[PDB]
């Protein structure tokens, strides 16, 4: 059976479940656990990506480059990657990634917007960078729409194109169209890639039927840590991927023990599925709202849920952070 | 000075024509020419259209015609308005520069425009820029402001290839002008794209970082004088509630801060409303070229 | 075609309770998944009827008084319980029946389908409805599968379900498995699918059980359940809700029930730890959970270790004893 | 002085298991297999064997000039019911390996000697053969509260019989841990497991005990009682030393001791993994020899 490359997001998406508040130790204990075990590529960034840092979403408490430089010094087989969302991140902030020794460049945009960052696959391949596109928020629009856009990025350079499910919104068989027709569109010559959400507890079974359909890159966190509900779990995904004789280079016993042993003693609290989490699942809300909807929900004496309601009601995007504070007003006076 | 200063309008495209109808309407400006490249332009038929003289034979032509504009307003893109600068300060004829060239000071017309009346060029910085440069002045005139932030978020199709080729430099030109014009140290612009249908109304957010015993009454009564300000030249222009403070906290580095909520409808005149970017560009554009007119 | 949603927080979720459930939270769970909707909800000891014992953990309350809570609280639903022949018996069930329990579901380990016999037979004659349990249906193939369930509906079974104890079932495994049973039985019977969390499968697994023809689901509140938990009730009605499958439960009120109703009584989130990931890879009854952390700090050695041999020997459901044998030695090899 | 005459009537998997086991016995000759069905294969081993056979059931073993001593009834509750009272009448020692209890329920190295000159005796269930002897061994120490079962038995070794009366199983030996056992309280589960090859029958038992108990006299007397009945099962073990815990909060005062049994069958006539019907057969056979002494 043709391989899987699991990409490990704990440090990157599990950055919102940390409100951006990792340390340096827990970086490098993180990264010396990941590649000890196989894995082969580990993502380090802040939850919206290089230059994600402010009031919007939240200041990282160590400077973001510091934290991947300390990734990149504590790897020794892995390669680090890092997460840029054009509108957010630029190619100067690419470029002190690329300085600090990242090796591999994810470039997200709306599942619409592909034609934004085409100056970053540009700079990205220049940089020797290996290079994959995001289509965030893919449930959004349908599979041919989003080979379109997946083929946008691959004209600019990507290497592969994941479909995104941001919001845990998509339901199985949605996956298997959206993979299908990317591996119909670019799979002769890009690899495409899956990223799930736990807002619904499908993320496993998303990334399974992902890769039965042609998907050669899957992401998980560790413990799920990630935004919403959490990531798709490194340690399951291994494990399941084992019981499909599916290899993935990554040891099945090594990434339990780095799930229980490292990751589980420094969450702020277990990934899960609540009311809230499962509500983004359900209205098809970005995943990385949650932390941000539980505290205005506090500020303004208003439930999260309902927050979080009217954000899938209005359409929202990835990075639209501050509409939550108008929507929890409203609320507020209602 | 009571008068209409006569016009050109170089680049007739999605700017060009919807300045044209601002302008057409304006108190103080006259537009006698519209001037192109592409003799199939829609916006030199809508100049013709509206009694304008129209040519899609370029700058060339306009600086041929017996009487030259007073004012001249461009709109076609940087590498243009850097060859046709020189040409408007040869020719004495003053130029409003609604593209990235940036030859001359950067303008926000509430905001700094008194400082440079007498200059043969200004720019007009970016769309965002002036949705949001007008409220972290408002804020950094009261208090000292150690760093703003702005969100601009716009429908999708008010995106166009320039805006989509060069992200980067809305985020880049945009947070050196916060820091420029705005009067804060450190400035941040981000900017998100959105799709829904049918096309949202723009909103801007901007955050400031303000001394946690700042006057929030003051800020306020500066916030509200600035938006009535704007909303002068743009109409549709408001304030989604009253500015939000907040005390110190670890996910701000120990910063304070008022977030101001602006939702941004353009007027429809050649746009539609979803256009509130290119809208208040024009408007501003339309104000600053007015503000030249009466000095 | 609808689905029907049996809830088991207040029986599959003993196991994560430890059999200590008030009278008091079975009658607040009751309220509120009656309320919300829901059909059937089951209530008795893990293990169920006769299952408080020194090898499963005794309860704090008799099962058949919770029952008889659980009934007198329902409005609408049906009270179900479970009973496992060897360990519960038609004399128990009997007293079930008394407290006002009208659904029967009589589980049998996957290959042992003709110890259930007398218990279907009594069962139909007390005028309840029966279900069959096929437990830890990943260690037979569909046909076997099929075959034994065949044996529960000629017994009277009106529905039989896949049931994967363990975890262990990914996917495809289940559509194998309920098109077997679906073909076989289908005609006669309804055929239903009871998934675990370990593998965090248990929710895709429902959604494929049904469109490969099952009508009933179960699931649990929150999770509670044994191993890493149970398909959640919550989520398998948001997902059915947004598939446009009916299932008649209120995705708001099962959202509330389980934030306000049953998450302040967990006594930990169910959670995919590395003992109940190692359930689902190895093939382990999920109640083994608690009693394996239990013997880890008896015996001073790891739970998953115990787990992972437990799933090597093969043991089945109900052999908790084993768990121990297991630990004695693990801490004697480390000498 | 000699060998006690016996008949075994009911020539199936325990008749033909108790057969082999009793020509081996020093004490017992097996001079009539007895059964119904002419087609039978119990009464085709005992021809093999030299012992004399017939389909026509106890009616033809009663008209015999010489009645044995001893008869071993393996055939159904049904059928001893019906054979009972004419063993009674004829004056004959019956020992019933089936369920129908006519008898005082024995377990060798429990209570047999009580029932020595007893008419007719009956050999519980063959769980309560592997379990009794412990249930006994602890409480002859200390009371004993509560006392439970737990049989794991390979799915092959479950005949029909056990398998329509699963019910029974863990009713009838829940009483006679009480009964026999000494335990106040009694309760038996029994599990069946498929896994191939087929398992090496398990026992555990756990009994409540006072949380003062003297764990080392418990343990001493449960190691004592394996022994005794290893003496005529011998692969009858202990997998481990008994295994003592602390009174859970939920336990309400008490403490438990657990004990884990392994239970090989010699290999007669039924293969090592029924040591479920190879314990009945050598506690029958073991009850025998006693009563023909
Ligand atoms: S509010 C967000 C605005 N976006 C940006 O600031 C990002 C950068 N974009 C640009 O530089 C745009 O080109 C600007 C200057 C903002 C104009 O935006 P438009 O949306 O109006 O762009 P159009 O392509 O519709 O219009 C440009 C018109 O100019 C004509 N043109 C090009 N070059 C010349 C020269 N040398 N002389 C005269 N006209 C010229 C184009 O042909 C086009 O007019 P048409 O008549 O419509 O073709
Ligand atoms: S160790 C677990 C034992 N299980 C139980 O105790 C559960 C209840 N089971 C029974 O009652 C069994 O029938 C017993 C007494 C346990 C016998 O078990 P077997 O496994 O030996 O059963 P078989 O069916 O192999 O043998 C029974 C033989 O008896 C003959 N038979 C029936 N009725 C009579 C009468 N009236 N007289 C003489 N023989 C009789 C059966 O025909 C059968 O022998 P075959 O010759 O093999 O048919
Ligand atoms: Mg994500
Ligand atoms: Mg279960
Ligand atoms: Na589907
Ligand atoms: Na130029
Ligand atoms: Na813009
Ligand atoms: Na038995």
């Amino acid at each position: 059976a043709p391989r899987v490359r699991i990409t490990d997001s704990t440090l990157r998406d599990g950055s919102h479940a940390m409100a951006h508040q990792f340390t340096e130790e827990q970086v490098r204990a993180t990264v010396h656990a990941l590649d000890a075990a196989g894995v082969e590529v580990i993502e380090v960034s802040h939850g919206d990506g290089l230059g994600g840092s402010s009031f919007n979403y939240g200041f990282s408490a160590v400077d973001e480059i510091d934290l991947v430089a300390a990734a990149v010094d504590e790897a020794v087989n892995a390669k680090i990657a890092v997460l840029l969302l054009p509108g957010v991140g630029t190619v100067r902030d690419l470029k002190r990634a690329h300085d600090a020794g990242a090796s591999v460049a994810r470039i997200a945009t709306h599942c619409t917007e592909a034609d934004v960052s085409c100056q970053h696959f540009a700079a990205a391949r220049e940089l020797g960078m290996e290079t994959v596109g995001f289509l965030m928020l893919a449930h959004r629009i349908g599979p041919e729409e989003l080979a379109r856009q997946a083929r946008i990025m691959v004209d600019a350079g990507a290497q592969c194109v994941y479909v995104v499910d941001s919001a845990g919104a998509l339901v199985l068989s949605d996956v298997q169209a959206r993979v299908q027709a990317l591996v119909r569109e670019i799979g002769h010559e890009a690899q495409v890639g899956f990223h799930g959400h736990q807002n619904l507890s499908l993320g496993v079974a998303n990334s399974v039927l992902a890769y039965q359909n042609g998907a050669r890159q899957i992401d998980g966190a560790l413990c799920a840590l990630g935004a919403g509900a959490g990531n798709s779990p490194t340690e399951i995904l291994a494990a399941t991927f084992e019981r499909l004789n599916i290899e993935t280079g990554v040891n099945v016993q090594a990434a339990l023990a780095a799930a229980e042993e490292v990751v589980r003693p420094y969450l702020p609290r277990l990934p899960w599925a609540d009311r809230a989490a499962i509500v983004q699942g359900y209205a098809g809300v970005y995943s990385s709202f949650l932390l941000h909807a539980e505290r205005a929900a506090e500020r303004y004496g208003v439930p999260a849920h309902e927050i979080l309601q009217r954000v899938g009601e209005a359409g929202y995007v990835g990075g639209q952070e501050d509409m939550i504070i108008d929507i929890a007003v409203q609320l507020a006076e209602e | 000075h009571m008068g209409k200063a006569v016009a050109a309008i170089v680049g007739p495209g999605n700017i060009g024509t919807d300045l044209l109808i601002k302008l057409q309407r304006s108190e103080h400006i006259e537009v006698r020419y519209m001037v192109g490249v592409d003799p199939a332009s829609e916006g030199l038929a809508r100049a013709r259209k509206l009694g304008v003289e129209a040519s899609a034979e370029g700058v060339d032509w306009l600086l041929e015609q017996d009487e030259l504009p007073d004012l001249v307003f461009e709109a076609t893109s940087a590498k243009a308005h850097l060859a046709n600068a020189p040409r408007y300060a040869e020719a004495g004829i003053t130029a409003i520069d609604l593209t990235p060239a940036a030859v001359g000071p950067l303008v926000c017309p509430p905001v700094n425009l008194t400082e440079h009346l007498d200059a043969p060029n200004v720019n007009m910085i970016t769309c965002g820029g002036q949705a949001t440069i007008p409220i972290v002045h408002a804020v950094s005139r009261v208090v000292p402001v150690a760093y703003a932030e702005i969100v601009a978020a716009i429908a999708s199709r008010s995106a166009g290839p320039g805006t989509r080729a060069n992200i980067d430099e809305f985020t880049e030109t945009t947070a050196a002008a916060i820091e420029q014009v705005g009067g804060a140290a450190r400035g941040k612009a981000i900017i998100i794209l959105n799709p829904v249908e049918p096309p949202m109304i723009m909103r801007d957010t901007v955050y400031c970082a303000i001394p946690p015993d700042a006057d929030t009454d003051a800020i306020t009564a500066s916030i509200e004088e600035m938006v009535a300000e704007v909303a002068r030249y743009v109409p549709g222009y408001t304030l989604r509630t009253e500015p939000q403070y907040d005390q110190p906290r670890d996910i701000w580095k120990g910063m304070a801060r008022v977030a101001v909520f602006l939702e941004v409808r353009g007027n429809g005149d050649y746009l539609p409303p979803w256009a509130g970017n290119l809208d208040i560009m024009t408007a501003a554009a339309a104000r600053v070229g007015e503000l030249l007119a009466q000095a």
